[PDB]
C-alpha cells in the first residue's frame, strides 16, 4: 500500500 | 465693600498665622532621619521578608 | 469558610457578567454647553444623556471623567469667542482627544469678526451661518489626526428632529471607528 | 480702603518669609549626605483583580490589611479580599460618577462620593446580610474630591467648592467648616492622631487645618500648579504632596517650610497619588506616564519603577503593615506588588 | 508662590498708545503659555490675546486685531502687550493669566471669576 | 511531482510558534469575553491543527517508505485514515473561521448600535463550537466513507460559496469606507487592505481546488492537465496561508501589538 502526503492526489 | 471682606479675612488670617514658634532646619531633618532609622528592621517593602512569611506568595 | 467564599464570588461573578451586557449595548452623552440624566431610546436603542449644570465655572477636574463617552453635544447660540475658546481646549484636551463632538448650532457681524468682509458662501443671513459654522470647522479640522471629527447643525425650531440627528451623528461616530480599526478608512 | 489692605497683606508676607528664611540653618541634603543608599527595590505583581467595567477612581485599605475597597465609574463598589482575589461584596451606586471611597477604621462601613455632590454610607453589617444605604450627606455645592473617617460617627469631606467639612453621621448634619482655599480641594489626609488633617488644592497651596476648633494653622507654597495627592508622614510631622508639575515636594510642619523635591528631567507629566512605606523611608508615585516610581525620601533618588499598567494610574495605597502595594489604573486592573 | 504683577496705563487720547507689562516669578516662565484678559467696567472677563510657549503661535479676539500686538521674554520672565490707535471702547481692567498646567496645549478656566494664576490688574482709560 | 521533506516541517514549527504567541496574547490579556478575539483563537487553533497534522503525517512517510517497516499493509492504512481525516477537519475549520471573521467584521460596521445586542457572548461561543463540530463531522464523513465519489463536488461548491460570500463582504466594506472618506475630504489605504486579504486568500486556497476540479473532469486529457501534477506543492500553499493568517489578521491589532 502505498502512503500518500495527502488523499486525492488523483483519482 | 464687595472685596474689603475677603482683604479683612485675609489680613487677620495673615496676622495669626505671623506668629508662630519655628526650629531649625536642622532639627527637623535630623528628627526625620532617626525615625527612619529606627524603624528600618519593620519595613517589608524596605527588607524583603523571607517567602516563608509573606501572605502573598 | 472557603466553599461558602467561593459561592460568594460565584454569585457576584454572575451578576456582574449580566451587569455588563447592560452597559456595554448603552451609549453615553455629555450635553455641555447650554440646553442630571436622562434615559431616551429611539429605534429599539438605549441613550444616556448627562447635564453637569450644577457646579462650578472651573471645568478643568471635572471634564476629564467624561473620556469615555461616545459624543459630547456642545450647544452654541462677544459671546462666540467665549464658545470659540471653549470649543479650542476640549478639542486639544490629552483626555478628550478621541472623543468626537456633535455641534448645534442654535442660532437660526463684521465689527467682531474682520474677516467676514472676505468671506463669500436673503443669501445674506446664509452667509453668517456659513461663516459660524467654518469658524467652528476651522478649528475642529486643524489637530485631529483622525480620530474624532465635528458634525455641526442647524436649529431652531420646536426641534421636532433634533432626536434623529443624534441618533444619525452616533451611527457614523461608530462607523468611522470601526473602519479606521479594520485599517479600512 | 482696598490699597491699604494690600501692602498689610504684602508686609505680613514678606515678614513670614523672612522668618522662614531665618530659620534654614542647613538643608535636608547636607544631613543625610553620609547615609548609605537604599540600594534597588525590585517589585513583583502578586495579584491582579478584574472585576470592574470602567476605569478606577478610588481604593482604600482595610485596616486588617487584607480586605480592599474600590470604586468604579461604571457605577459599581467591590470589595476584594486581597489574600484569595476572592470578591466579598459588590454594591451599585445610585450615580455612575464616583470620584472617591474611603473604608471605616473598624470594618462596619464604607463611603462614596462623586459629581452628585454627596456622600453616602453603606452599612457592611447588616443584620439580614444585605448592603444597604445607610445615611446621605448633602450640604456641598461641588463635587465631592476625598472623604476620610474619623471613627465610626464622623467623617471629613473636601468637595469641588473650595471647602471641607465635618459631618455627624449620625445626625446627617454638618459639625464644622473649613473655608480658606481659593480653588477644588483635591485630597486631604488624616493625622494618625486625628486631630489634625491636611488637605491640598487647585490654587497650587495647602493648609493645615485643627479639627476640634476648625481653623487654619499653617499654609504651605512651594508647588506651581493644582495638587493632586497628598500623604503625611508616620510620625505626623511632616506631609508629601504631588501637582501637576510632575515634582513631589516635602513639607515640615516645625520647620514650617518645604525640605526635600523629587523630580527628574525625564519625568513631565503630572502626579496622581502619592503614599509612603511604612518606616518613611520610600515614597511611592503615581503617574500620568502609566507607571509609578519608588523615591528614596531621605536622599531624593530614584530607587525603582513599577510598570506593569496599560493606562494612567489613578490610586495607590500601602498595607498598614507595610506588607504589600495596590495600585489602579484607567484600565479597570487593580494589582497587588510585593 | 506664583505671582504676577502687571504694571504700565493709566489714561490716554482716543488714538494714543500704551505698553502694558507684567512680571512674573514664583515659576518656570518658559514651560507656560500666557494670556491677557480683560474686563469692561459693567460687563465679564473678556479673553484678548495668548502666545504660546516660544512665540510661535499667536492668537488675537477680532475687535483688536491689527491693533494690539503681544510678545514675550522668556530671560527677563515678562510679558508684554502693545496697545496702539486706542479706542474710547477699550476701557478696562487688564489681567495678566496663566495656562493652568506646563507643556499643554489648552487654556482651562483662565476668564473664571476666581482664578487662581491670574495678577491683580491695571486701569486703562482712553 | 516531489518536493523535500525538510520544508514540512520548517513550516510547521513557525505556524506552531506563531499560532500559540497569538493564542497566549488572548487567554491571557483583557482582550477576553468579547466575540472579535474568540474567532482570532478558533483561527490560530485551526492553522495549528493543518500544520501539526501535516508535520506528523510527514515525518510518518519519512519513518517509513523503503525500510524499517512496522506492517505490511493494514497498520499503514489505519494510520492514514486518520491522519488525512485530520488534515480534513483542520482544512474546514480554517475556511469557516476565515469566512466567520468577515461575517462578524460586516455585522459590526453595518449596524454599530444594535451590535452588543445581537452578538453577545454566548450566540459567540455557541456558534464556534457549532461550526467545530458540523466541519469536524463533514471531515470525518468525507474520508471514513466513500471518497471515490460524489463528496468531491460537495467539497468544491463549499470553498466556491465562501470564496464569493468573504469577496462580496469584504468589496461592500471598501466601498462604504469611500463614501465615508469623500464626505470627510469635502470639508489607497483601504484599496491595500482589501489586496492582501483576498489576493492572499485567493492565491493560497485555489489551486488546491481547481486540481480537485480537474481531477474529475480531465483525467487523461493533456490540454493543460499535467497541472495535477503539483498536487504537493498545492500542500505547501496551504501551509504558507496558516503562516500568514496570524500576521494579517491578530498582529494587526493594536493592543495584541503592544501586549507582545
Ligand atoms: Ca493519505
Amino acid at each position: 500500500y502505498v502512503m500518500g502526503h495527502f488523499r486525492w492526489d488523483r483519482f | 465693600t464687595a472685596s474689603i471682606a475677603q482683604a479683612r479675612k485675609l489680613v487677620e488670617q495673615l496676622k495669626m498665622e505671623a506668629n508662630i514658634d519655628r526650629i531649625k532646619v536642622s532639627k527637623a531633618a535630623a528628627d526625620l532621619m532617626a525615625y527612619c532609622e529606627a524603624h528600618a528592621k519593620e519595613d517589608p517593602l524596605l527588607t524583603p521578608v523571607p517567602a516563608s512569611e509573606n501572605p502573598f506568595r | 469558610e472557603e466553599k461558602a467564599q467561593r459561592e460568594a464570588n460565584k454569585k457576584i461573578e454572575k451578576q456582574l457578567q449580566k451587569d455588563k451586557q447592560v452597559y456595554r449595548a448603552t451609549h453615553r452623552l455629555l450635553l455641555l454647553g447650554a440646553g442630571f440624566e436622562t434615559k431616551f431610546q429611539v429605534d429599539k436603542v438605549n441613550f444616556h444623556m448627562f447635564d453637569v449644570g450644577g457646579q462650578r465655572d472651573e471645568r478643568r477636574k471635572w471634564i476629564q471623567c467624561f473620556n469615555d463617552v461616545t459624543a459630547i453635544i456642545f450647544v452654541v447660540a462677544n459671546r462666540l469667542q467665549e464658545a470659540l475658546n471653549l470649543f479650542k481646549s476640549i478639542w486639544n484636551n490629552r483626555w478628550l482627544r478621541t472623543i468626537s463632538v456633535i455641534l448645534f448650532l442654535n442660532k437660526q457681524i463684521e465689527d467682531y469678526f474682520p474677516e467676514f468682509a472676505r468671506y463669500t458662501t436673503d443669501p445674506r443671513v446664509t452667509r453668517a451661518k456659513y461663516f459660524i459654522r467654518d469658524e467652528f470647522l476651522r478649528i475642529s479640522t486643524a489637530s485631529g489626526d483622525g480620530r474624532h471629527y465635528c458634525y455641526p447643525h442647524f436649529t431652531c425650531a420646536v426641534d421636532t428632529e433634533n432626536i434623529r440627528r443624534v441618533f444619525n451623528d452616533c451611527r457614523d461616530i461608530i462607523q468611522r471607528m470601526h473602519l479606521r480599526q479594520y485599517e479600512l478608512l | 480702603e482696598l490699597d491699604q489692605l494690600r501692602q498689610e497683606a504684602e508686609q505680613l508676607k514678606n515678614q513670614i518669609r523672612d522668618a522662614r528664611k531665618a530659620c534654614a540653618d542647613a538643608t535636608l541634603s547636607q544631613i543625610t549626605n553620609n547615609i548609605d543608599p537604599v540600594g534597588r527595590i525590585q517589585m513583583r505583581t502578586r495579584r491582579t483583580l478584574r472585576g470592574h467595567l470602567a476605569k478606577i477612581y478610588a481604593m482604600h485599605w482595610g485596616t486588617d490589611s487584607r480586605l480592599l475597597v474600590s470604586a468604579s465609574q461604571d457605577g459599581k463598589l467591590i470589595i476584594w479580599d486581597s489574600y484569595t482575589t476572592n470578591k466579598v461584596h459588590a454594591i451599585p451606586l445610585r450615580s455612575s460618577w464616583v470620584m472617591t471611597c474611603a473604608y471605616a477604621p473598624s470594618g462596619n462601613y464604607v463611603a462614596c462620593g462623586g459629581l452628585d455632590n454627596i456622600c453616602s454610607i453603606y452599612n457592611l453589617k447588616t443584620r439580614e446580610g444585605n448592603v444597604r444605604v445607610s445615611r446621605e450627606l448633602a450640604g456641598h455645592t461641588g463635587y465631592l474630591s476625598c472623604c476620610r473617617f474619623l471613627d465610626d460617627n464622623q467623617i471629613v469631606t473636601s468637595s469641588g467648592d473650595t471647602t471641607c467639612a465635618l459631618w455627624d453621621i449620625e445626625t446627617g448634619q454638618q459639625t464644622t467648616t473649613f473655608t480658606g482655599h481659593t480653588g477644588d480641594v483635591m485630597s486631604l489626609s488624616l493625622a494618625p492622631d486625628t486631630r489634625l488633617f491636611v488637605s491640598g488644592a487647585c490654587d497650587a497651596s495647602a493648609k493645615l487645618w485643627d479639627v476640634r476648633e476648625g481653623m487654619c494653622r499653617q499654609t504651605f507654597t512651594g508647588h506651581e500648579s493644582d495638587i493632586n495627592a497628598i500623604c503625611f508622614f508616620p510620625n505626623g510631622n511632616a506631609f508629601a504632596t504631588g501637582s501637576d508639575d510632575a515634582t513631589c515636594r516635602l513639607f515640615d510642619l516645625r520647620a514650617d517650610q518645604e525640605l526635600m523635591t523629587y523630580s527628574h528631567d525625564n519625568i513631565i507629566c503630572g502626579i496622581t497619588s502619592v503614599s509612603f512605606s511604612k518606616s518613611g523611608r520610600l515614597l511611592l508615585a503615581g503617574y500620568d506616564d502609566f507607571n509609578c516610581n519608588v523615591w528614596d525620601a531621605l536622599k531624593a533618588d530614584r530607587a525603582g519603577v513599577l510598570a506593569g499598567h496599560d493606562n494612567r494610574v489613578s490610586c495607590l495605597g500601602v498595607t498598614d503593615d507595610g506588607m504589600a502595594v495596590a495600585t489602579g489604573s484607567w484600565d479597570s486592573f487593580l494589582k497587588i506588588w510585593n | 508662590q506664583v505671582q504676577l504683577q502687571e504694571s504700565g496705563g493709566g489714561l490716554v487720547q482716543p488714538g494714543g498708545s500704551l505698553r502694558l507689562s507684567c512680571a512674573a516669578s514664583g515659576f518656570t516662565f518658559s514651560n507656560y503659555k500666557m494670556n491677557w484678559v480683560r474686563q469692561a467696567p459693567g460687563k465679564g472677563l473678556e479673553w484678548v490675546s495668548d502666545i504660546s510657549q516660544s512665540g510661535a503661535s499667536i492668537s488675537y479676539t477680532g475687535s483688536v486685531k491689527g491693533r494690539f500686538t503681544i510678545s514675550r521674554d522668556n530671560a527677563k520672565n515678562t510679558l508684554y502687550l502693545q496697545m496702539n490707535s486706542l479706542k474710547p471702547e477699550d476701557t478696562a481692567v487688564y489681567y495678566c493669566a496663566r495656562c493652568p498646567a506646563p507643556f499643554t496645549r489648552d487654556c482651562f478656566d483662565v476668564t473664571s471669576t476666581t482664578y487662581a494664576y491670574r495678577g491683580q490688574g491695571t486701569q486703562v482709560t482712553v | 511531482v516531489f518536493i523535500k521533506p525538510e520544508v514540512f516541517l520548517s513550516l510547521g514549527i513557525v505556524s506552531l510558534l506563531e499560532n500559540i504567541l497569538v493564542i497566549l496574547a488572548v487567554v491571557r490579556n483583557g482582550n477576553l469575553h468579547s466575540p472579535m478575539y474568540f474567532f482570532l483563537c478558533s483561527l490560530a487553533v485551526a492553522d495549528m491543527l493543518v500544520s501539526v497534522s501535516n508535520a506528523l503525517e510527514t515525518i510518518m512517510i519519512a519513518i517509513v517508505h523503503s525500510d524499517y517497516l512496522t506492517f505490511e499493509d493494514q497498520f499503514i492504512q489505519h494510520m492514514d485514515n486518520i491522519f488525512d481525516s485530520m488534515i480534513c477537519i483542520s482544512l474546514v475549520a480554517s475556511i469557516c473561521n476565515l469566512l466567520a471573521i468577515a461575517v462578524d467584521r460586516y455585522v459590526t460596521i453595518f449596524y454599530a448600535l444594535r451590535y452588543h445586542s445581537i452578538m453577545t457572548v454566548r450566540k459567540a461561543l455557541t456558534l464556534i463550537v457549532a461550526i467545530w463540530v458540523c466541519c469536524g463531522v463533514c471531515g470525518v464523513v468525507f474520508i471514513v466513507y466513500s471518497e471515490s465519489k460524489m463528496v468531491i463536488v460537495c467539497l468544491i461548491t463549499m470553498f466556491f460559496a465562501m470564496m464569493l460570500l468573504m469577496g462580496t463582504l469584504y468589496v461592500h466594506m471598501f466601498l462604504f469606507a469611500r463614501l465615508h472618506v469623500k464626505r470627510i475630504a469635502a470639508l489607497m489605504k483601504g484599496a491595500v487592505t482589501i489586496t492582501i486579504l483576498l489576493g492572499v486568500f485567493i492565491f493560497c486556497w485555489a489551486p488546491f481546488f481547481l486540481h480537485l476540479v480537474l481531477i474529475i473532469t480531465c483525467p487523461t486529457n493533456p490540454y493543460c492537465i499535467c497541472y495535477t501534477a503539483h498536487f504537493n506543492t498545492y500542500l505547501v500553499l496551504i501551509m504558507c496561508n496558516s503562516v500568514i493568517d496570524p500576521l494579517i489578521y491578530a498582529f494587526r491589532s493594536l493592543e495584541l501589538r503592544n501586549t507582545f
